[PDB]
RNA sequence: GACCACGACGCGGCCGGGGGCUGGUGCUGUGCGCGGCGAGCUGCGAGCCGCUGAGGCUUCCAGACCCCUGCGGGGUGUU
RNA sequence: ACCAGGGCUCCAGGGCGCGCACCCCACGGCCAGGGCCCACGCAGGUUUGGGAAUUCGGCAAGCUGGAUCCGCAACCUCGGGA
């Protein structure tokens, strides 16, 4: 509620595999580069379950290491990457090297201006003003 | 009065059996197999030699195949009765071997 | 007091109890409303579960490739060897007349048995005189339904000649013509294709794995209670309030799951085919059986006419399962378009999609 | 339908099958399965591991020629 | 109550354990009936009873690893346990060489 | 055995079954053995190579192959 | 009580290894139902992804571990810390 997402966007259900607790890196310029996961927007919340998250997905996180003016900061970002494998629509599989996520602004556009390695055709699909910043989508 | 020469596959006679007593319960799991398989409930003398290749390496690992000769007979004990005495038959390969019966 | 923290409750009341299923067979529970304006036909089938596998399908929206998980259900002709009419009496559905054919064969009349190879065979010895008074108090009925047996010793992997025997509804109009057609087909086959046909959504009933006595954990999906536990940690801790002093049937107890009855609604039918023919796509030009390679694991192979379904269906492989069509009226909209059948060994993760293509990498 | 051709064995990949790993360099690889990724993993030459396609192009006996 | 009598009379005799001593199984009714020492001693003459060898604790593999630690084989950083002071003694290394300098210091003078 | 704590349930009881064996299908990763390299050393020698995607295993599937194989007891209905 | 308890003293061969540690062997001495393995246990392995969010609390579990070489801070009672 201090944090909204002013238009949200579709998700798309894989393998949850951030979860709240995961320290993730941070892919964008935005001087952020440790992030742990806060909450997850959108998450309706069930007993005992962590809210957990996989690609495409928004997320609140407090940067625990990077610039001095951007830690100690709940941000929102939108998970790029994910270790955990997850089965694709046309059913492959894919796995990404990190767990990683990109600082969005309200409106929902990456506050960075590019970002380090790939993203999925799932965060291409979704966010089409993130993955102009990346350089390759897989 | 025949002589039955088979192979038994003491691998699947004792799937059921614990790993850590397949030796023992390999020999209850044959005993019980030439029950069913001649329909009989004479009992089944278990030569040494059959119960030496059983135990050959240990309680554990016992040996996936094993060719055998089942004698029918009348017991030593008692000639009323007829008995069954399994003995070893020792081969250098089992690919191919069929199973036999003689007199 | 009220529980600190609310959660829902944990496995269905609906299917609570959880007892084992009757018998192996389902009897269909409830057909389809019998509209007058439709043309006869049958309303259900009894089909056997061979195993899974996954196709690829075109999901049209662009174009985007798919792939789904089906089953394949083997589909060996029912023979129709009586008919039950029925009449709407007030306290329900009554038994009007029952008329059996004059042949019944040594398959339908080993269900009469409980030891058959013991038996003396003389049940149904059984008159072609009353047959036209016996059509006529039929012609009186409301519902109309055939005895119809499967014909199990065409599968020939379930050791099973002893057939299934079930009561299928004739739905169509004004019933004079519903046994004008059912004395015609007795003693007849009745094809899978007759009944059901492609991109159709239909209800599966049958019988679960069974799992013998689960805890409640298995059962019902409760919390593994915390590693300090005392006294065992795959229970719920508290079965019930003081007051009332019983404990609730909707406190979940460790019991017997699996082996239930179950009816799934909407599961789609992607492809009516035959085991012995080979199948070819328009995108995979392979002629390949539907049988993968080393057979269906615990089945074997499909030699018959055989119903692939998406999704999975209840029951283990080599078990009867009924299927009848869905009671309301539901069509698919989409066109299934099976792009590729995986034929490949489901023994292990086979790569080779047939044994030309195994004996081709090895040379 | 084929998912391609495994990275490291060589094997053809069905289609459902195998694992595409992208490795933060935007570059994908395919593996067959874990067995293979294992030895990935473990930074093992696919030459020295038998019964891959570039052992045996390597040992040359993968084949005969035309 | 008879053979298990016999079995401690052929050790006392053999001077080795009771384990180690084999009964013909055949000659099971004359080891029965044999109650004396003068009687087992007949029964080791005969052979009735023998006395079992030792099992076999071979030094081949022991020889074997030996001649190859003398070339070296088994001494890397993996295969030791123990400090340098406890593998070879600190103490006894100049022991060693202060007395063989003062040996041949000794031996220069006379 | 698709059921199963035990009962129960499902199939079958020589038009049958069980086991072998073979083939299929997988898994593991190239067997024992024999014969060429091999750091060096004064014949030894870890390892490698070839025979050898070999050998082992396959509880899943198939068989038109091989061998074995009984038919006892209890009770209840009808006339 | 033929009780998993307690009870003074003496004598251990080979290998590994620092070691009468562990482990294997020797000597010497031993071996006390049947069938099936549901649930829940007791004891022990392994759990993708996350990594203390569990919890009163890292309880329990796990990580580290021998040796060789290098490097080693604040502090300090100058000995340590190490
Ligand atoms: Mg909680
Ligand atoms: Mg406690
Ligand atoms: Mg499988
Ligand atoms: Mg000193
Ligand atoms: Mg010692
Ligand atoms: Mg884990
Ligand atoms: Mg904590
Ligand atoms: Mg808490
Ligand atoms: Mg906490
Ligand atoms: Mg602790």
């Amino acid at each position: 509620s201090k944090h909204v997402l002013e238009d949200r966007r579709p998700k798309i259900r894989s393998t949850c595999g951030v979860q709240v607790g995961t320290r993730i890196a941070c892919a964008d310029n935005t001087g952020a580069k440790i992030m742990q996961i806060i909450g997850v927007k959108g998450v309706r919340g069930r007993l005992n379950r962590l809210p957990a998250a996989s690609v495409g997905d928004v997320v609140l996180c407090s940067v625990k290491k990077g610039r001095p003016d951007m830690r100690k900061k709940i941000v929102l970002c939108v998970v790029i990457r994910q270790k955990k494998a997850w089965r694709r629509r046309d059913g492959s599989h894919i796995c990404f090297e990190d767990n990683a996520a990109v600082v969005i602004t309200n409106k929902g556009d990456p506050k960075g201006t590019q970002i380090a390695g790939p993203v999925p055709r799932e965060v291409a699909d979704i966010w089409p003003k993130i993955s102009s910043n990346a350089p390759a989508i897989i | 009065n025949k002589a039955v020469e088979m192979t038994v596959n003491l691998g699947k006679l004792a799937r059921k059996a614990s790993w850590r007593y397949k030796a023992p319960k390999c020999i209850y799991y044959l005993k019980k197999f030439i029950r069913s398989q001649f329909k009989s409930e004479n009992d089944i003398l278990i030569a040494p030699e059959v119960n030496k290749y059983i135990w050959r390496h240990g309680i554990k690992n016992i040996p996936k195949r094993m060719r055998i000769k089942i004698e029918r007979g009348p017991s030593n004990k008692n000639p009323e009765l007829n008995v069954f005495r399994v003995c070893l038959v020792n081969v250098n390969t089992f690919k191919g071997l069929q199973s036999q019966s003689y007199t | 007091s009220c529980r600190k923290f609310e959660a829902p409750r944990h496995g269905s009341l609906a299917y609570m109890p959880r007892r084992r299923a009757r018998s192996v067979k389902q009897s269909i529970r409830a057909f389809e409303k019998d509209n007058p304006e439709d043309p006869i036909h049958l309303t259900a089938f009894y089909v056997y579960k061979a195993g899974m596998t996954h196709v690829v399908r075109n999901k049209a929206m662009t174009i985007k490739e798919v792939t789904e998980s089906v089953t394949i259900l083997e589909a060996p002709p029912m023979v129709v060897f009586g008919i039950v009419g029925y009449v709407n009496t007030p306290q329900g559905l009554k038994i009007n007349k029952t008329l059996l054919s004059s042949h019944i064969n040594e398959s339908v009349l080993r269900r009469f048995y409980r030891k058959f190879y013991l038996s003396k065979k003389r049940m149904f010895s059984s008159g072609q005189k009353e047959l036209d008074a016996d059509i006529l108090v039929l012609k009186d009925s409301d519902v109309i339904r055939v005895l119809a047996h499967t014909q199990v010793e065409k599968i020939k992997s379930i050791r099973t000649k002893k057939a299934h025997i079930s009561e299928i509804q004739v739905n169509g109009g004004t019933v004079n013509d519903k046994v004008e057609w059912a004395v015609s087909m007795l003693e007849r086959e009745v094809k899978i294709s007759d009944v059901f046909s492609t991109n159709e959504f239909v209800d599966t009933i049958g019988v679960t794995k069974g799992k013998g006595f689960q805890g409640v954990t298995k059962r019902f999906g409760t919390r593994i209670l915390p590693r300090k536990t005392n006294k065992g940690r795959r229970k719920v801790a508290c079965i019930g309030a003081w007051h009332p002093a019983n404990v609730l049937r909707t406190v979940p107890r460790a019991g017997q799951l699996g082996f239930h009855r179950r009816t799934e609604l909407n599961k789609l039918i992607y492809l009516i085919g035959n085991g012995k023919e080979e199948i070819k796509t328009d995108f995979d030009p392979t002629l390949k059986s539907i049988n993968p390679m080393g057979g269906f694991p615990h089945y074997g192979l499909v030699n018959n006419d055989f119903l692939m379904v998406k999704g999975g269906i209840t029951g283990p492989v080599k078990r009867v399962l009924a299927i009848r069509k869905n009671l309301i009226g539901k069509k698919n909209n989409e066109n299934i378009q099976i792009k590729f059948i995986d034929t490949s060994s489901k023994i292990g993760s086979g790569r080779f999609q047939t044994s030309e293509e195994k004996r081709a990498f090895f040379g | 339908v084929k998912e391609g051709v495994c990275v490291y064995s060589g094997y053809e990949v069905p289609k459902g099958s195998g694992l595409i790993r992208v490795t933060n360099d935007t570059r994908s690889f395919l593996f067959l399965n874990k067995k293979v990724q294992s030895l990935s993993n473990r930074k093992i030459n696919p030459r020295d591991v038998a019964w891959t396609a570039a052992s045996r192009a390597f040992h040359k006996k993968g084949m005969k020629k035309v | 109550t008879k053979l298990p009598t016999i079995r401690r009379i052929a050790a006392s005799i053999f001077k080795c354990g009771k384990n180690k001593i084999w009964f013909d199984p055949g000659e099971t009714p004359r080891l029965a009936s044999s109650s004396t020492r003068m009687q087992v001693r007949r029964l080791i003459k005969d052979g009735v009873i023998l006395r079992k060898p030792n099992t076999v604790h071979s030094r081949w593999r022991a020889n074997k690893r030996a001649e190859a630690r003398k070339k070296g084989r088994h001494m890397g950083i993996g295969k030791r346990k123990g400090t340098k002071n406890a593998r070879m003694p600190e103490k006894r290394v100049w022991i060693k060489k202060i007395r063989g300098q003062r040996a041949s210091l000794k031996e220069m003078k006379k």
